[PDB]
């Protein structure tokens, strides 16, 4: 029915910025101006992602948050910099963090209200608010710590509506901080409690896709974001476009998450880099093509949701889609009936004549949580860099309490490879 | 793991409304449900179903009799240094509180009291005298994922869990008792400020300590009705409880199972489940639900 | 944000004298005065000059006097150069008690005069000798008091571990043990520099039969430059102290990382893979010992100059294939790699040549404790007869403080060994 979009912390801001300019050109929107493009559809549900202001203009329902100016002015003087509403930006000024604590308590709390009070304006402006979606990183802190806070404070003011996040889980390769595992674990715990669905964009997976399968040597933060950015458009398509489903985003939740513990989705895309259909499915269901460092093999799928794109015959899709869960019919939990649903839309993405994307609630995701909990208990062992948080006000046992909650999540996913 | 069922007699209200008693317990381990049914053509018949438990108590069984075959055999477990738990499970009005806390009111007539009585008797026995143990008691309730100290005026407590995963309930008040009359005073106090009717989980504990260390612990639990969307927390806890108990003889966590975690993980731990049943025809679907849950629990023995 | 340098006593002073000169050359500041980023270490004073955020202290003039003499005379303020008439005498007991007390209040206050024009200071980098009069004594006292006036603010010491040949003093080992005891619970991370290791590198590499102080210091200068660098340039490697140490020390026990400089080669291009290869070579360390023996519990690579990660990677890969990896049980396989594009500038009449690219590698090994032994033995063996103790009791020290200090070194040597698998 209508969604607001919070976007916070260097990674989040950069990630979402590409998202925005990517869907904007899908809908045919200028840096400010409105429509331009012989298509007609687009506008039906443009409502959903764009509160529209004075005259023509389209301005996205987006809130921009950070704890240091730089990253924001990167957007303003950038791609679709002019597009966002001016007093929708919320600067930080003070020290960033790159330490959870700072963002979820001290330098964080400081801002919260001034952001919360702007989401409050956007929301109450909405004719019928569907929920919020936020982009941020789990490592570092100006969005992994303020973010998990922002959401802890959205529920409470909005228990009602649902919480959606795209969270980049960090890795040992392509990382700026030794502490990431601390920041990661500390958030994972928070996400588990206050969100309905969370998409995992693993940076380990991400790097692997660029170099391990794309000849791209030094992977910028750039061609890497291009992956996430394309994936994110694929994942939302059905809520921003046709008249096939409609996607209550709550329907999406009620149908993808069998168990309360908000289960985390691993996404996957069809063609890539900066397509026969049988060729498209074979790829979209390949580990070598997941957005999270996992491998659905070492684990069953709870429920899967796939969404195609471009002029192609569903007759073939429904056929191939059955042919996957057959040549692989052991990897689809049999205690949940028609647990794999496919949606087709006919408006091609950027370049690409054909395209597909994939959403998967798979117990293999366990693998991901295990590997961050591996460098965590591997450092919190002989209390590592911990004194950086102790100092900002946190308690020693708030770490064990997080670690403990997290391992259960592994001990639950591993419980459902049952029968 | 021991699983029992207890049928309570029809009360005044039910008899007055002319409720039919559809429960029979023909032997000490067999419970019969005379389920009323209609054929497609509206013909009335009975599908008499049979359930077997370690112990099945009929409407004439008193709390002392029930206690003797359920929690009594677990007291020794704490003196042997183990962790015991006894749960009262069933539908609203089935007799859970009446069994654990006293008739209604009268603390002395309930399992919490009776168990305490035997704890003082055993500690004074030669085989245990030389243990030099001190007896402590606690009483708390769990409501909507929140823990409240019933011996410290519903004070809301915090529950933390390190990485090693043991849980600790910060602030829970432990009271020293040296007499059954002491325990009865803490039970009255706690029951007087509990959130009769379910809505919470009640948990009265008896701890044994010697020197900085916990010797043994017995957790007596008065569960919330098994039949305002808080029923989600109640159902998750009950689902969680079942898997924890079954994991004992071999998740999707909840507060209840988090707090009682250490009582299911040890190798020297025992549990008893008492399923309460309201005998009325109008409660037949609630009864079958209680019985089938019970079946799956004992299924792990 | 900001960053104060303190140089106490001869060695301290002279070392800094030489790395404040490499600093100037790096950032191009004509001695006289002028030419953020460069602001981490300098305060843009007057409407011209650039001046360091440093303080120099010695208990006799001599050394400091040559500073207010040779060019760079103009570079500092007259106040940042504190001097003290009466010597340290060569015994901690004097520097820490008798002769120190008298000058501590005047130093302490001036360094605060420096920290006052610093919106959100960061910490202090302190340079001092290990054995040696005021290097051991005064330092220890400074640090105690700095901890009182600056709660959080980190303290990074650059210590000079003494060695028989580049002349020491008989009592040296006492002094070293002594300071390193008091001083230990007050530093966050310290960089030890073995005078034998530097004397050694100047022989095998620069080819000098008789290495001067002025010869040694130049080399040390470079190691230090590469260490700080990161937080002077700025957006590169180890940013804002904290994340510098958070990277090397896993245990409060002040851990002393082992430093190894890249290509040292005399004036009058080495491969990226090669200099990394020279980093895992004992003959090129900063503290004579060997880690093919002990274990590593945090490795760091700090590159400078023309370098793409593409190589740094393939250099690491092959640096593990036919080598003594030996990482410790409970700790990843570190390698926080940091590249600082800005090329390695060297002194003009210097003995080392300009180089296309240079590496730094800071590792916290257990084998660094081999130096804590070499010192204890000397100390233990002299103390076995109160060898010179009476000079310390003389200024007013307790015979107990000698026990109580070696007592910690017994403990430290235990901890170090205890971290092994
Ligand atoms: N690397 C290096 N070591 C030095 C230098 N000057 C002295 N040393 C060493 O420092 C130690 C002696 O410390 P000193 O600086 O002489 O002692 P101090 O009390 O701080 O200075 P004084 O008051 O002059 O006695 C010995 O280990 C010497 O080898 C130097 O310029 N460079
Ligand atoms: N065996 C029994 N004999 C006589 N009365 C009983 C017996 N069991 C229960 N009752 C009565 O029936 C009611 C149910 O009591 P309790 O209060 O024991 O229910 P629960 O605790 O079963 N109910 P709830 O708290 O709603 O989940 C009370 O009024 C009791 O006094
Ligand atoms: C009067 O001038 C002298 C003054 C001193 C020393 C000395 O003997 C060489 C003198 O000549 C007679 C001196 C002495 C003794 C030492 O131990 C035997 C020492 O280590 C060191 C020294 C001399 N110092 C050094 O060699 C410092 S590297 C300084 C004190
Ligand atoms: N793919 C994606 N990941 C990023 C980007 N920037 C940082 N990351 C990852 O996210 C983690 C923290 O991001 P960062 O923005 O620095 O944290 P912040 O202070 O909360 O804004 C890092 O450890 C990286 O692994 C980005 O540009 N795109
Ligand atoms: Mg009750
Ligand atoms: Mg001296």
């Amino acid at each position: 029915r209508e969604i607001v979009h919070i976007q916070a912390g260097q990674c989040g801001n950069q990630i979402g910025a590409k998202f925005w300019e990517v869907i904007s050109d899908e809908h045919g929107i200028d840096p400010t101006g409105s429509y331009h493009g012989d298509s007609d559809l687009q506008l039906e549900r443009i409502n959903v992602y764009y509160n529209e202001a004075a005259g023509n203009k389209y301005v996205p329902r987006a809130i921009l948050v950070d704890l240091e100016p730089g990253t924001m002015d990167s957007v303003r003087s950038g791609p679709f910099g002019q597009i966002f509403r001016p007093d929708n930006f919320v600067f930080g000024q003070s020290g960033a963090g790159n330490n959870w604590a700072k963002g979820h308590y001290t330098e964080g709390a400081e801002l919260v209200d001034s952001v919360l009070d702007v989401v409050r304006k956007e929301s109450e402006s909405c004719d019928c608010l569907q929920g919020f979606q936020l982009t941020h990183s789990l490592g570092g802190g100006t969005g992994s710590g303020m973010g998990t806070l922002l959401i802890s404070k959205i529920r409470e003011e909005y228990p009602d509506r649902i919480m959606n996040t795209f969270s980049v889980v960090p890795s040992p390769k392509v990382s700026d901080t030794v502490v990431e595992p601390y920041n990661a674990t500390l958030s994972v715990h928070q996400l588990v409690e206050n969100t309905d669905e969370t998409y995992c964009i693993d940076n380990e997976a991400l790097y692997d896709i660029c170099f391990r399968t794309l000849k791209l040597t030094t992977p910028t933060y750039g061609d890497l974001n291009h992956l996430v950015s394309a994936t994110m458009s694929g994942v939302t398509t059905c809520l921003r476009f046709p008249g096939q489903l409609n996607a209550d985003l709550r329907k999406l939740a009620v149908n993808m998450v069998p168990f309360p513990r908000l289960h985390f989705f691993m996404p996957g895309f069809a063609p890539l880099t900066s397509l026969t259909v049988p060729e498209l499915t074979q790829q979209m269901f390949d580990a070598k093509n997941m957005m999270a460092a996992c491998d659905p093999r070492h684990g069953r799928y709870l429920t899967v949701a796939a969404v195609f794109r471009g002029r192609m015959s569903m007759k073939e899709v429904d056929e191939q889609m059955l042919n996957v869960q057959n040549k692989n019919s052991s990897y689809f939990v049999e205690w949940i009936p028609n647990n794999v649903k496919t949606a087709v839309c006919d408006i091609p993405p950027r370049g690409l004549k054909m395209s597909a994307t994939f959403i998967g609630n798979s117990t293999a995701i366990q693998e991901l949580f295990k590997r961050i909990s591996e460098q965590f208990t591997a450092m919190f062992r002989r209390k590592a860099f911990l004194h950086w948080y102790t100092g900002e006000g946190m308690d020693e046992m708030e770490f064990t309490e997080a670690e403990s909650n997290m391992n259960d999540l592994v001990s639950e996913y591993q419980q459902y490879q049952d029968a | 793991i021991c699983v029992c069922v207890r049928k309570r007699p029809l009360n005044k209200q039910e008899l007055a409304k002319k409720e039919i008693d559809v429960i029979s317990v023909p032997s000490k381990c067999l419970l019969l449900v005379h389920e009323p049914k209609l054929k497609v053509d509206l013909t009335k018949y009975l599908e008499n179903q049979a359930f077997c438990f370690d112990f099945a108590f009929d409407e004439t069984a008193s709390n002392e009799v029930v206690y003797r075959f359920t929690a009594r055999p677990l007291v020794q477990t704490i003196f042997e240094g183990g962790k015991a738990t006894c749960f009262a499970y069933g539908q609203t009005g089935s007799g859970k509180t009446h069994t654990m806390g006293g008739d209604l009111q009268n603390a002395s007539k309930g399992i919490y009291a009776m168990a305490s009585r035997d704890v003082f008797l055993l500690k004074n026995q030669p085989r245990y005298r030389n243990l030099n143990l001190e007896v402590y008691v606690t009483f708390f309730e769990i409501y909507n994922g929140k823990v409240f100290d019933l011996l410290n005026k519903k004070a809301k407590l915090r529950v933390l869990e390190d990485s090693r995963q043991q849980v600790q309930v910060v602030g829970l008040q432990e009271y020293l008792v040296t007499c059954a009359d002491d325990v009865i005073k803490m039970i009255n106090m706690g029951s007087a400020c509990r959130t009769n009717s379910s809505r919470s989980h009640a948990c009265f504990q008896i701890l044994l300590r010697t020197k900085g260390r916990l010797h043994g612990k017995f957790s007596l639990v008065d569960l919330a009705g098994n039949e305002r969307m808080e029923g989600a927390e109640i159902n998750k806890s009950l689902l969680a409880l079942k898997e924890c108990i079954r994991a004992l003889g071999q998740f999707r966590e909840s507060k209840l199972t988090q707090v009682l975690r250490d009582s299911f993980i040890g190798e020297n731990s025992r549990t008893c489940m008492i399923a309460m049943i309201s005998p009325g025809i109008s409660s037949c679907e609630y009864t079958l639900n209680t019985l089938r849950y019970a079946d799956r629990v004992k299924e792990l023995s | 944000r900001e960053c104060i340098s303190i140089h106490v006593g001869q060695a301290g002073v002279q070392i800094g004298n030489a790395c404040w000169e490499l600093y100037c050359l790096e950032h191009g500041i004509q001695p006289d005065g002028q030419m953020d980023s460069f602001n981490t270490f300098f305060s843009e004073t007057g409407a011209g000059k650039h001046v360091p955020r440093a303080v120099f202290v010695d208990l006799e003039p001599t050394v400091i006097d040559e500073v207010r003499t040779g060019t760079y005379r103009q570079l500092f303020h007259p106040e940042q150069l504190i001097t003290g008439k009466e010597d340290a005498a060569n015994n901690y007991a004097r520097g820490h008690y008798t002769i120190g007390k008298e000058i501590i209040d005047l130093v302490l206050d001036r360094i605060r005069k420096l920290a006052d024009q610093c919106t959100g200071l960061q910490g202090f980098s302190v340079f001092h000798s290990f054995g040696g009069g005021t290097g051991s004594g005064f330092t220890s006292l400074l640090m105690e008091r700095l901890s009182v006036d600056y709660g959080k603010k980190s303290k990074l010491e650059f210590s000079i571990y003494p060695a028989p040949q580049v002349s020491t003093a008989v009592v040296e080992p006492y002094n070293s043990i002594l300071t390193t005891h008091t001083t230990l619970e007050h530093s966050d991370c310290a960089f030890m520099v073995d005078n034998e290791a530097i004397y050694d590198i100047c022989r095998r590499n620069l080819d000098i039969e008789r290495p001067t102080y002025t010869n040694l210091n130049r080399l040390i200068g470079q190691i230090v430059s590469s260490i700080t660098a990161s937080l002077r340039f700025d957006g590169a490697l180890n940013v804002d102290l904290t994340e510098f140490q958070t990277n090397l020390v896993p245990y409060p026990r002040i851990h002393f990382p082992l430093a190894t400089y890249a290509p040292v080669i005399s004036a009058e291009q080495l491969s990226v893979a090669e200099i990394t290869n020279a980093c895992f070579e004992p003959a090129n360390q900063m503290v004579k010992c060997d880690p093919r023996h002990g274990k590593y519990m945090a490795c760091c690579l700090l590159y400078r100059g023309d370098v793409v990660p593409k190589d740094v990677n393939a250099a690491i890969a092959t640096i593990k294939t036919k080598r003594t990896i030996q990482f410790v049980d409970w700790c990843p396989t570190g390698f926080k790699v940091g590249i600082n594009y800005e090329p390695p500038t060297v002194v003009p009449g210097g003995d080392l040549a300009k180089v296309q690219r240079a590496v730094c590698m800071l590792s916290n090994t257990t084998a660094i404790a081999e130096a804590w032994a070499r010192l204890d033995h000397k100390f233990d063996l002299m103390y076995a007869k109160r060898a010179f103790v009476h000079w310390y009791v003389g200024e007013g020290m307790e015979e107990g403080e000698f026990s109580e200090a070696r007592e910690d070194m017994a403990a430290l040597e235990k901890d170090y060994e205890e971290v092994g698998v």
